[PDB]
């Protein structure tokens, strides 16, 4: 009664969005190393029991639509949902290959009133992306 | 190292 | 009866607001390396906040940058967990 | 050697970004009522994330607003925990 | 895997309880907040924090209060806690005379600006609005 | 109920 109920037929969906290449208008460089991330995350979450799906070099529209449709699927038999974003970003924002889209709008699809079959279930979002330009020099 |  | 529409989200950011996030072209991003490493060993037996706290620690202590640009030399990183979870989360049973 | 300067912070917000936070004039704010209740019973034996997770649950389930302004009627609230902690935190031993 | 809590003190706890605001700000009285502050005082006192409650602080007073706290010697303390009770908007909290960024209040306690709290937990509890959206809920 |  203090833990999320995990007794479902499946653990749930895991969506990985792996953005390596960007339109040069965006000013963004190639994210070398990200394929190794996506491979490691894939193997890892598959091992946990997730149904893993990997998407590559998505436009902002593709990311919005991809997540919208996932939120419209039937998660009744899933314990939870996970999404992993690998890309460029700035504060509150993440890059598609053709520009930026708010993190708020990607995750809003899974709100309780917009994704009833994930109601009372954990919705996890893992985000590898910059959130600004500040550097941490560290101490000691 | 690189920057995201 | 009712539940907040924003309830039961968890965001695991690779870094804190306003800050940069590091990536090794040869090895992958710091956050993902650490996340996968801890999940492989403890994904099945630790609660999600315990996992991400350990991710926070590993990124914070095991990583420091090298660059020919001194502006980007010997820099550090700390991840950032945002939880609206209402229960403890284990990936088993 | 070094530790990130932003490491080892924890922010316990009464609500999520962009949202309002509610307070009953007679009894106090929802978040504080819940926070104190959980701390009174479990402040010494639970890890801080377990405490705040339970606070999240209490605010989310035990509270719903009443207002004669229908714009503010039957509203809900979920708190928001931001953790840069690198270890587990107990208030004892 | 746990923060070392074997210190002579748990640590300092600052409660900033803002009830009354200058008419210039347009903000109303935060009735109920005194009951919040008293209840919090008892709880954090019971945990072992050395609690002090400040009332109706200006933005400058809040800035100074946290600056002064970050400059104290926390060598024998396990951690630090601060509780903010006020009006607010996203990333900002109200003093009696206006708003101040939350980032600037907490930045004083960064590792490079508060050496005696290095590797120690720094806790901030904030009761305040963060915008104007309302959660209608579901079910 | 009131708003902060």
């Amino acid at each position: 009664t203090y833990q999320y109920n995990m007794n479902f037929e499946k653990l749930g969906k895991c969506i990985i969005i792996n953005n390596k290449n960007f339109d040069k208008v965006t000013g963004m460089g190639v994210r070398n190393g990200t394929d190794k991330d996506a491979e490691a995350l894939f193997k890892c979450f598959r091992s946990l029991g997730f149904d893993v799906i990997v998407y590559n070099d998505c436009s902002c529209a593709k990311m919005q639509d991809l997540l919208k449709k996932a939120s419209e699927e039937d998660h009744t038999n899933a314990a939870c949902f996970a999404c992993i974003l690998l890309s460029h970003g700035e504060e509150n924002v993440i890059y598609g290959k053709d520009g930026v889209t708010p993190i708020k709008d990607l995750t809003a699809h899974f709100r309780g009133d917009r994704c009833k079959t994930l109601l009372e279930k954990p919705k996890l979002f893992f985000i590898q992306a910059c959130r600004g330009t500040e550097l941490d020099d560290g101490i000691q | 190292v690189e920057i995201d | 009866y009712k539940i907040p529409v924003e309830a039961d989200f968890l965001f695991a950011y690779s870094t804190v607001p306003g800050y940069v996030s590091m990536r090794s072209p040869g090895r992958g991003s710091w956050f993902v390396q650490a996340l996968c490493s801890i999940l492989e060993e403890h994904g099945k037996d630790l609660e999600i906040m315990q996992i991400l706290t350990r991710v926070n620690d590993r990124v914070a202590r095991h990583f420091e940058s090298c660059s020919d640009d001194p502006h980007f030399h010997e820099k550090k990183q700390i991840p950032c967990v945002v939880s609206m979870l209402t229960k403890e989360l284990y990936f088993s049973q």
